[PDB]
């Protein structure tokens, strides 16, 4: 997790996915001054073991694609450091039931 | 997105129930980002006969016979176009005579 | 009745006609460009329309597959073009394909070898694959030698109905004729690499060799008792003629560079026929200025087949002028006798209603509580107003009778613009006099009508369930509480409202004489005058 | 854009692809028709006036149910085991009060299935209750009884947990409204319900609710689609009297990259 | 109509010739599919063995339906439990004037033995045979699937129920 | 006429005859080939 | 050659027959539509095994009218000749162009051109026969033939064949 | 496919659409000279006859409810509680 | 003529979940019996409705044939698409599953 101040070189970062299994992320400084999750509109998200996931799917009879998605370059997706294939349970307040439980897989 | 749409209905005195706006809001949102309710949106998802019944009608078919698309016929539209009962409430199931109980 | 098993479409497969198939299917060699006249004699020359295709004039004739006009869907014929042509709407892809494949050879321009290509090659999406691919191969123009012959690939551009490119000091311009051949060679795993399908639609078929000629029901003729021929039944002939001359220049003193000048014409008329609304203007008007509807014009949304004839069609229906009636239960709808005596309802004969039906039938189509058609098991119909056995007929359980709509028949009443679940509601029928649909006031705002001339459409259910479905979910009473704003959507309007106010004030008093005639008007009245 | 959206036999709102658009229609699985503007008591008012309403203290001369309300008012004063079920309860209501302040506005009026205000008013005269002679409910009768109710207000039905969770989830809000009107204090001091009445109100809340649930089949999309566009045909193209109304909705549905009025509201920091 | 338990999706011309090259229709592959959704070996039915399956069903049939010497004792069980279906009479006479056995055991035996790809195990049973040169000829699919089979061929005429 | 429909239809119509004030009106009519033009300008006084 | 294939059939049923013993009527109608049919696809449907436990499954009610649709899943005994297949039946008829034989529910015909030359068609003989240097064939006589080709027809599958090879002919 | 009479999850109540259509079907069924399982206590209009056939839960019919994935749940008209 | 049941009228019925009635686009308008091919899902079939003869040479069939009920406007939609060279195959059984 490198925290580049103004910007990294195009020659540089072109060396990230070059050391698997391990994985690396890049975060600009001026973009972490305020924790975005902290926002009013931002509801709480949550990761899911390939167990809690392989469950949601059986429990709802879903074909993975039929599940609401979330972007890899999504502000929150990055924050919790998701990956293509991981699921996320969102839990927010609802003026209809009190709390609703939605899920987004990360494409 | 919701808040903004709501404030557009509500700025007119008219009242609509959450569930409605929400559903719309949700449909635009779910595929990952902000899919617009336009020829360049929903009418561009993995939904051929269907999307063909709105805006790009013909080319939508052309590049459909081109890549040889297969249509479920799971869309309300397909069935209307076919003249079959569509999987809509009343048709979202089957009705069979139980000989045993008969 | 058709012995063949009855089924419903559970899947639709799209693709492009392989020339060999069109040939297969065709029942007409279609060589001549005229219609019929065996030298003025009316018939149908073995040349154009019906050289075995469908038919006109109420003549079973149609390759003995009889059926005459109604029952006989059309029958396709074909036409061997003199030289390969571009399918007007695919000209875009046909071009983007070449931009991605090499000529003189015919294979991809980026193999698993190129990394950025692997990726594109893994993108599972018949469309975004062929998308990402082209975004790559449109740059490299050297058939690098794996496969061989690095002949430089030209940069292609669109000029009207022809694809041309330059090979490079200073270029060298040539007009790509040739293409089809290259495509045919394109590898099978390659069709698939691009957005294709080896079975249903191979890249090559985007170019037409043998043209599929659609039959009469498609381009019907309209005689004036005198000629009368459809629009398409012309640009078929315009094409046919542009084909004839071509060939008769390739088997005679063929001035090889004065033929192409005549090939471009056929390419055009065939562009026309299917599409006649393009970039390179030349509207291609029919003698008179008339634009000439291209097949694709018949489809363009709204008015055009898809949105005009399928997502909505004219349909046992009636419409006239509304005026409200303050003495009709909320859910009723007064229908002018005239109309009830016109709209019928197929009620099968049953030992519960035989007695009443045999009466309604004798009554004839001109007495109101009557009927107008009796249909025996033998799929045939008796017209209750002519048949010499009009008043005769004694029914048979199982026969169906078409009776006049009667009081308490559920029917769909509506007023468009139909933007509500409530713009259409099922009402109890009440046959009444005078030429107008008489609806209740409180059921006014749902349709949003007034009586300054406003008209209303009425539809009549036809099955025993159709009706039920209309009364169990669309009945006006079920509609009183609107889901859109979780509150009712019909209240007390005008007079009734205005007055209900007055009548309420402490100052409003009524004496016995009237307090009685008032209690009488309440139908449910317990029959007890309150202290 | 919503044609093919319809509640499914499992209570999922999906389309012609099975793609789940909503796991429980409206985030509760309720049919708008059966819903009315109720007022969640708990939320509004002072901490002082709150307590004086739902608080019951059997271990106290001044904060106990006077034996003129209950039929065991004196034989109940001081019971430690009862004052505990009475805590579970009062401790709950407080969890609510703080959980509802979901609505940072404080506005306690919201659309909620099963109209409890009336449902009780029906008991009111069905058994003719006097604002004088005492009820006949064990404190367990009331408290325990409202818990057994919550158990039958089923929306989703699944056997497993993820489902059973959704159950509790998409319900909650209701339950709070439920407790709010079925706190021992109110149920006895406000609407003197007999033992009989209570068993009726309860039974009805339950029944009513079950009817108020959405029906799988409900062609939901076309519904909300219109429900939204309809109250739009009734607006003016004008943006007079920030870009709003007709053109705005337009602006939005288009997911415009350059709205006429962009503007942006920022609030100071806490202090 | 009446379709089998092999529902393939014929998506938009590949049915080679039928020969004793053991290339039976696609509807009779060595691997057909059971009604319960299981995999099951084809069902070879040499004559006589066929004559039994038939006689047995026509019987437990004329049972719940009431809930040259055999040429007759079979013509009767017919005009009662049969559509009343000439094809069967023929398939029964023929299957009874050529059946090579009589006892459900003598038939069990042949099978407990012979059991090659189903068609063979049957042809060998319903067709008289002496030499291998002969069997390998009237059953041209064998040839290299069993050295000159001769033993077995004998063991048949040895259990070849008398007539 | 010809392959020139690229003209304007409207010029010359079928004179009204429902009422007298109908006919007068019809003759004193103006057209304008196609939110601001439709307005009643001042100059219109 | 005889097989036991696991088929199924669909029958629509008018509401009239919605009595207490319905299972019964479907079953008996099943038989009227299967036992005796013939498709080149499935061959000769001749007999339905294990009647008693026939499978009906619940049937669905067609929307327009009232009938119920049942997918009856059974199992039966069938027989469909293959090319190159070898069997033997009783000679049925016999002309100048050859003779027809009957193997079960079938009739395979042998051409005077698909026999051994030294066997000529007999002129005035009763019943008309064929003479060999030693053999004599007529109606009655049993023949073992080889099915060269097969033609699928109406509700009957006929074929052709020869006895020009070895080990074929009378027995 | 399938789904035991057990582990059945859908509503034990009858959707307005189910009832509407059941009565629908059974109604025309009767008008098709079908056989009735009640006492036409003088009734003659099929939908009425069927409405009765409902209140006495003697309408031999089964609703095969489909799930988005493709599986189903069978329920008899007798079972299905008919609140509405 | 007859009053049109245009799109908007469609919509509503669909909102009502009035499945059958809406299906009844068919009974009150188009409807039509076309004969498809079990193989090349087309409206080719030469159905001489009497002597039963069905066929569809080119695909040379006389055995696997189906009859269907669709709105003639639609039958036309297809004939049209074909003459534009696109092939709307009509299949009576799902093979792709899901
Ligand atoms: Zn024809
Ligand atoms: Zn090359
Ligand atoms: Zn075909």
């Amino acid at each position: 997790i490198f925290i580049y101040q103004n910007n990294i070189t195009p020659s540089a970062n072109k060396m990230i996915p070059t050391v698997s299994p391990a994985i690396i992320e890049t975060f600009q400084e001026s973009d972490l001054v305020v924790n975005i999750t902290h926002h009013e509109l931002v509801p709480k998200h949550i990761r899911l073991s390939d167990g809690e996931k392989s469950q949601l799917l059986q429990r709802y009879k879903l074909k993975e694609s039929q599940l609401p998605r979330i972007q890899r370059e999504d502000p929150v997706a990055r924050y919790l450091g998701l990956k293509r294939g991981q699921v996320v349970k969102i839990i927010r307040r609802s003026e209809t039931s009190g709390r609703y439980a939605s899920y987004r897989i990360c494409l | 997105l919701y808040k903004e749409i709501l404030n557009v209905i509500a700025f007119d005195g008219s009242y609509v129930n959450y569930r409605h706006m929400a559903l719309l809001v949700d449909v635009m949102t779910s595929r990952g980002y902000l899919m617009a309710i336009t020829r360049h949106g929903i009418n561009r998802a993995d939904t051929a006969l269907m999307r063909c019944s709105f805006e790009e009608t013909v080319e939508i078919l052309f590049e459909a016979g081109a890549a040889a698309e297969l249509d479920d016929c799971r869309g309300v539209s397909e069935n209307v176009m076919l003249g079959q009962l569509a999987p809509m409430g009343t048709g979202a199931f089957d009705v069979m005579i139980d000989e045993k109980l008969l | 009745y058709s012995s063949a098993p009855l089924r419903s479409v559970k899947e639709v497969q799209f693709g492009l006609l392989s020339p060999e198939e069109i040939r297969a299917i065709s029942v007409v060699k279609i060589e001549y460009p005229e219609i019929m006249d065996e030298s003025r004699q009316r018939p149908r020359e073995g040349g154009l329309n019906d050289p075995k295709l469908g038919s006109i004039d109420r003549n079973f004739k149609c390759q003995t597959c009889g059926e005459g006009m109604a029952e006989c869907p059309g029958h396709f014929g074909h036409m061997e073009l003199a030289k390969p042509v571009f399918h007007i709407g695919f000209i875009p892809k046909i071009k983007k394909v070449c931009e991605c494949i090499c000529m003189n050879c015919g294979k991809l321009l980026l193999d698993e070898t190129n990394p950025t290509m692997a990726q594109a090659i893994r993108i599972r999406d018949p469309k975004k694959r062929f998308n990402a691919v082209w975004q790559l191969c449109k740059t490299k123009m050297v058939c690098e030698a794996r496969g061989g012959c690095g002949n430089t690939q030209p940069v292609v551009r669109k000029d009207g109905m022809k694809l041309w490119g330059t090979w490079k000091d200073a270029q060298p311009e040539r007009k790509l004729l040739e293409i089809l051949n290259v495509f045919k060679h394109i590898s099978p795993e390659d069709c698939f690499r691009l957005g294709f399908n080896e079975d249903y639609a191979r890249p090559e078929w985007m170019i037409i060799t043998v043209l599929p000629v659609p039959p009469p029901q498609v381009r019907p003729s309209i005689a004036m008792d005198t000629q009368g021929q459809d629009d398409l039944t012309h640009k078929l002939s315009d094409i046919l003629k542009a084909n004839i001359n071509v060939q008769k220049l390739e088997m005679d003193g063929s001035p090889q560079h004065i033929i192409n000048e005549v090939e471009q014409l056929l390419q055009f008329h065939v562009a026309t026929y299917m599409d006649n609304d393009i970039a390179g203007q030349p509207q291609a008007l029919q003698k008179s200025g008339r634009p000439v509807k291209a097949i694709r014009a018949r489809l363009k949304g709204k008015e055009g087949r898809l949105r005009g004839n399928l997502m909505g069609k004219r349909v046992f229906s009636a419409r006239t002028v509304i005026s409200g009636d303050p003495n009709l239960e909320l859910d009723q709808v007064g229908v002018p006798i005239s109309i009830a005596k016109t709209l019928s309802y197929p009620e099968t004969v049953t030992q519960y209603n035989i007695h009443r039906l045999t009466e309604y039938v004798r009554n004839g189509p001109n007495e109101h509580p009557g009927a107008k058609y009796v249909i025996r098991d033998n799929g045939d119909r008796i017209d209750l107003r002519y048949h010499k056995r009009a008043g005769d007929i004694v029914l048979q359980y199982g026969w169906k009778v078409e009776r006049h709509l009667m009081d308490d028949d559920p029917v769909l009443f509506n007023r468009q613009p139909s933007l509500h679940k409530m713009s259409m509601m099922a009402h109890r029928v009440k046959v009444m006099p005078y030429s107008t649909f008489r609806l209740n006031l409180s059921v006014t705002s749902p349709y949003n009508a007034d009586f300054d001339g406003d008209e209303m459409n009425l539809h009549v259910p036809q099955s025993e369930e159709t009706r039920a479905e209309l009364s169990q979910l669309c009945a006006v009473p079920l509609q009183i509480v609107s889901p859109q704003s979780n509150k009712p959507v019909m209240g007390i309007v005008q007079d009734t409202l205005c007055g209900v106010r007055k009548m309420t004030l402490r100052d409003t008093f009524i004496e016995y004489e009237q307090v009685m005639n008032m209690l009488f008007w309440v139908p449910s009245w317990d029959g007890v005058v309150p202290q | 854009a919503l044609e093919d959206i319809m509640v499914h036999y499992d209570g999922t709102t999906r389309n012609s692809l099975g793609d789940i658009i909503q796991f429980l229609y409206g985030e509760d699985g309720l049919d708008g028709t059966q819903v009315e503007r109720q007022t969640i008591d708990t939320i509004p008012g002072s901490d002082k006036a709150f307590h004086k309403r739902y608080y019951v203290d059997l271990m106290d001369e001044k904060n106990s149910i006077k034996p003129d309300v209950i039929e065991y008012a004196a034989d109940i004063l001081g019971d430690v085991e009862l004052q505990k079920e009475l805590n579970s309860e009062y401790e709950q209501l407080v969890s609510d009060r703080k959980f509802l302040r979901v609505f940072v506005n404080g506005d306690h009026n919201w659309p909620l299935p099963v109209n409890l205000r009336r449902i009780i008013q029906n008991a009111q005269q069905i058994f003719h209750l006097d604002r004088a002679k005492a009820s006949d409910l064990t404190i367990p009768e009331i408290i325990h009884g409202v818990r057994d109710l919550c158990k039958k207000l089923f929306v989703l039905r699944g056997e497993n947990e993820l489902i059973k969770e959704a159950q509790q989830n998409a319900t909650s809000l209701f339950q709070c409204l439920v407790r709010a009107r079925l706190a021992t204090r109110r149920i006895l001091e406000e609407f003197r319900l007999n033992r009989d009445a209570f068993e009726w109100v309860l039974g009805t809340i339950e029944a009513q609710f079950q009817r108020s649930l959405v029906h799988p089949g409900e062609m939901v999309g076309v519904i909300a689609a219109q429900s939204i566009g309809e109250p739009a045909t009734q607006m003016t193209l004008n943006t007079f009297h920030v870009t709003l109304g007709v053109p705005r909705l337009k602006e939005i549905l288009n997911v415009a990259k350059n709205i006429k009025t962009p503007a942006l509201t920022v609030y100071l920091d806490r202090e | 109509s009446t379709s089998t338990v092999g529902a393939r999706r014929r998506r938009a011309v590949d049915d080679e010739e039928n020969a004793t090259l053991l290339r039976l229709g696609p509807e009779f592959a060595l691997k057909q599919y059971d009604h319960d959704g299981n995999e099951h070996d084809l069902i070879a039915l040499s004559l006589s063995e066929s004559r039994l399956l038939i006689r047995e069903a026509l019987k437990a049939r004329s049972r719940a339906r009431n809930g040259s010497n055999g040429e007759i004792d079979d013509d009767e069980l017919a005009k009662v439990t049969s559509g009343a279906n000439g094809v069967v009479k023929k398939t029964l006479d023929y299957l009874n004037t050529f059946a090579r056995f009589k006892d459900e055991e003598t038939c069990t035996a042949v099978d407990q033995l012979l059991h090659l790809h189903p068609f063979e195990i049957a042809q060998l049973s319903s067709l008289g045979c002496e030499d291998v040169d002969e069997a390998i000829t009237l059953i041209p699919s064998l040839a290299a699937k069993k050295e000159v089979l001769q033993r077995i061929l004998d063991e048949l005429n040895r259990l070849e129920d008398p007539y | 006429q010809k392959k020139a429909m690229s003209s304007r239809a409207g010029v010359s119509q079928v004179l009204n005859r429902y009422t007298y004030s109908s006919t007068l009106s019809h003759l004193r009519r103006t057209n304008t080939p196609i939110a601001k033009p439709r307005q009643l300008h001042n100059t219109h006084w | 050659m005889f097989f036991l294939k696991d088929l199924s059939l669909i029958l629509t049923l008018h509401p009239s027959y919605f009595g207490p013993q319905m299972n019964q009527y479907l079953r008996e109608k099943l038989l009227t539509d299967v036992e005796g049919t013939c498709t080149g696809q499935f061959g000769y449907i001749v007999t339905v095994l294990d009647g008693m436990n026939i499978d009906v499954g619940k049937g669905r009610i067609i929307p327009g009218s009232g009938s119920a649709e049942f997918e009856v899943k059974y199992r039966a005994v069938v027989w469909k000749p293959f090319k190159g297949e070898v069997v033997d039946a009783i000679v049925s008829n016999v002309s100048p162009i050859g003779f027809f034989a009957d193997v079960g529910p079938l009739n395979v015909f042998v051409s005077t051109r698909l026999i051994p030359d030294n066997l000529v068609y007999n002129p005035s003989n009763s019943p008309p026969a064929y003479m060999s240097n030693d053999e004599l064939i007529t109606k009655g006589s049993k023949v073992r033939l080889k099915v060269v080709g097969t033609r699928t027809d109406v509700n009957e599958i006929y074929a052709i064949g020869s006895i020009k090879e070895d080990f074929l002919g009378a027995i | 496919l399938a789904i035991l009479k057990e582990e059945r999850t859908t509503t034990p109540y009858l959707t307005k659409y189910e009832r509407a259509r059941i009565l629908g079907t059974r109604a025309l069924q009767i008008s098709m000279n079908a056989p009735v399982l009640v006492d036409i206590e003088g009734e003659t209009d099929p939908l009425q006859i069927a409405m009765k056939e409902l209140s006495q839960r003697k309408i031999p019919l089964v609703i095969r409810r489909y799930l988005p994935d493709g599986s189903y749940e069978d329920w008899g008209c007798d079972e299905l509680i008919v609140d509405n | 003529g007859g009053l049109r049941f245009g799109e908007m009228e469609r919509d509503c019925m669909i909102a009502h979940g009035a499945a059958g009635f809406l299906k009844e686009l068919m009974e009150a308008s188009d409807a039509f019996r076309v004969h498809v091919c079990g193989i090349c899902g087309l409206m080719s079939v030469i159905a001489n409705l009497k002597k039963n003869q069905f066929e569809c040479r080119s695909c040379k069939n006389k055995t696997n044939i189906y009859q269907l009920h669709i709105p003639y406007a639609a039958k036309l939609l297809f004939q049209e698409l074909m003459a534009m060279n696109i092939a709307p195959r009509l299949y009576t059984e799902r093979s792709g599953v899901s």
